[PDB]
DNA sequence: GCACAGGATGTATATATCTGACACGTGCCTGGAGACTAGGGAGTAATCCCCTTGGCGGTTAAAACGCGGGGGACAGCGCGTACGTGC
DNA sequence: CGTACGCGCTGTCCCCCGCGTTTTAACCGCCAAGGGGATTACTCCCTAGTCTCCAGGCACGTGTCAGATATATACATCCTGTGC
């Protein structure tokens, strides 16, 4: 019985991080999963062209970054770059 | 078949649409409109099925079609 | 993991796989699955935020598609982002044009 | 007694914008879908989710459309939507030519 | 003396500008504008003269497309004169913001 | 040297000329400012993006290509300048 | 013949279309018929367009195809016009079309 | 340095189709754009089709169905025929 | 009350001329051709079971249809003025 | 500077909305059957990778004619004038 993946459990964990005493329906869960994949493509895609445009073979956090700045509206971009630059530095801390 | 899209159904959609008053000729116009819509979406959909060598049009063919057409839909395996 | 090592809830592994396999480029940096998983995590938070709010406002403990729609269409910045997305079972915001109202 | 022409209209608008349930009953719609697809390929099957997907996409679209239609009506100092509005809406959307 | 009636030179001018392809905004003003806006995003930027020329090509196309659809909105309203509200309806419908 | 009020370079006869190629013949006086309004939101969009490409390419010069890529991005693809 | 173009009896460089599809991250691997097919479809269209442009050039009494000629070509053809329905041609101009209600009676 | 272009192939085809007819620098440029645009559009949508079908390779079957989504009717039909012809031609030779 | 010459208004057009861009020929190099291997993708065939279709009959809401009159569309008119034209 | 259009008013006629009752088929629940899609193991064709080999394709340079420019002239019409 095939082992189909999703983002479901992580959506949940983040839900708890923001609204601890709140739950979700399957129907809305699909929407959250759709949302994630759509956003993932759009950012990944932009990043991809960015590389090409600049005759370079690698999609780095930087490519991802500027992708985000083209894909997102002023404020939402702003925070996104934060969380982005943060988790990266915090990652490069640990090893 | 097409006329299966009932006047009252079309009326409800326009209500959710914010519309107060509806001309008679609208109903039929709506139908051509809706038809064109499905056609294009189902043409693209089927093309995905034809290419997937399946006799069963999936949700993902639909979903891929709506993307193609810039009418992205969430909640059927994005 | 690496979700840990970056304080993320979002699968930093999963993401690194998907970038390599989804044909975006020849090679794929170490920071990017982290940068992106984060941005993904960030944005799913903002939605879950305002939807939950909306479910409180609409007096329910569980979020249904509507609560997402309300959260989205009412947010000026999110609505743009999902400017071309129809959300299943979203409905519409209530909006009735003036001149249509009684006198 | 009798409610003044247009007052249940306003009341109905309120009711439908508050709800998220689909407004075309499934089976006529479903039969319309199969008909249209048959014209593209014979002996075909649809996933029930594949039909819902179409249904959602279509309604959502039509509602959006009435919204924009309705604005054109209003632009013409009118209060009744008419096919000439839809044509203008779509024209400007760049759907129709 | 002599005096062409109102609307007579408009029709002429339309036909003039619909035969040709040469840019309608003056070259220098245009550039000053673009250099401004860009400064206010990041200072210390230079431009390939062809890069300005691109943005202008893209600019006029848009506005002419725009006026086209504005014009339709004027006509929708049994009017012949275009008005900010017309433009405004075109942009709402195009789904611009 | 400082740059100020340049949108008023977009003179009224030009905003006119465009409207004519646009098939409009009768122009309301309140149109000219709305057009400048629009042209601005337009240029602010293409250049925000053009620039983001220029910043990514780590450059101080904005190229015909950064522009063209931006337009493509905004669904206003343009032929004639590379790409 | 050596040129894969000739093997396919095509004007378009099938070697180029092949390199591009790889240096382009569309998939791991590329078939060998896909370049060919694509290189040909590219040709059909440049031909289909150049045809109508030349005719446009001709009516305008001209030896040389300039973008107005491509523009006239494109927006006069229902179908090409839709393929390029979101595209701008530098120096195109627009189609002469004046609305009815603006014409004198 | 080398700036590649479809300038020769476009000339070739123009000469085949309107032999007493030349193209301007700008016109060429435009043409040159059009080829590239339709290249990506096709190539991209083919790439999606490989992906959607858990498939590692873009074969002309992909490039074909890609074409059936991208192009309008008469254009699509002809292009398809034109295409599958040169493949057939290519196999044999 | 209208229409057609009177006139000068702009566009059309004919001309030659002067220019610079295209179109070509030459030669130099890089990207494709050629030939070979080794490896894994995909195609094919062989089994499975899940999902789709189908057909049937009960209440039950929704579609239909008509009736009657109200208010909105639309057409006519007139006023006031803004926008086109010209210098 | 004034003309002809935006719009505000009116006035009529009918096309929609409301509402009560009469007519259809949407829906739900229940079971039944086989199509097709999903999964598995196998072999071989096809494509990536690698090397050596050379003309297709590029830049570079140069010669000329299509087209832009300048100015003269023929063709079209629109509105103002004058008279019956
Ligand atoms: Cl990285
Ligand atoms: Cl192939």
């Amino acid at each position: 019985k095939t082992r189909k993946e999703s983002y479901a459990i992580y959506v949940y964990k983040v839900l708890k991080q923001v609204h601890p005493d709140t739950g979700i329906s399957s129907k809305a869960m699909s929407i959250m999963n759709s949302f994630v994949n759509d956003v993932f493509e759009r950012i990944a895609g932009e990043a991809s062209r960015l590389a090409h445009y600049n005759k370079r073979s690698t999609i780095t956090s930087r490519e991802i970054q500027t992708a985000v700045r083209l894909l997102l509206p002023g404020e939402l971009a702003k925070h996104a770059v934060s969380e982005g630059t943060k988790a990266v530095t915090k990652y490069t801390s640990a090893k | 078949n097409i006329q299966g899209i009932t006047k009252p159904a079309i009326r409800r959609l326009a209500r959710r649409g914010g519309v107060k008053r509806i001309s008679g000729l609208i109903y039929e116009e709506t139908r051509g409109v809706l038809k064109v819509f499905l056609e294009n979406v189902i043409r693209d959909a089927v093309t995905y099925t034809e290419h997937a060598k399946r006799k069963t049009v999936t949700a993902m063919d639909v979903v891929y079609a709506l993307k193609r057409q810039g009418r992205t839909l969430y909640g059927f395996g994005g | 993991t690496r979700s840990s090592r970056a304080g993320l809830q979002f699968p930093v592994g999963r993401v690194h796989r998907l970038l390599r396999k989804g044909n975006y480029a020849e090679r794929v940096g170490a920071g990017a699955p982290v940068y992106l998983a984060a941005v993904l995590e960030y944005l799913t938070a903002e939605i879950l935020e305002l939807a939950g709010n909306a479910a409180r406002d609409n007096k329910k403990t569980r979020i249904i598609p509507r609560h997402l729609q309300l959260a989205v269409r009412n947010d000026e910045e999110l609505n743009k982002l999902l400017g071309r997305v129809t959300i299943a079972q979203g409905g519409v915001l209530p909006n009735i044009q003036s001149v249509l109202l009684p006198k | 007694h009798r409610y003044r022409p247009g007052t249940v209209a306003l009341r109905e608008i309120r009711r439908y914008q508050k709800s998220t349930e689909l407004l075309i009953r499934k089976l006529p719609f479903q039969r319309l879908v199969r008909e249209i697809a048959q014209d593209f390929k014979t002996d075909l099957r649809f996933q029930s989710s594949a039909v819902m997907a179409l249904q959602e996409a279509s309604e959502a679209y039509l509602v959006a459309l009435f919204e924009d239609t309705n604005l054109c009506a209003i632009h013409a100092k009118r209060v009744t939507i008419m096919p000439k509005d839809i044509q203008l809406a779509r024209r400007i959307r760049g759907e129709r030519a």
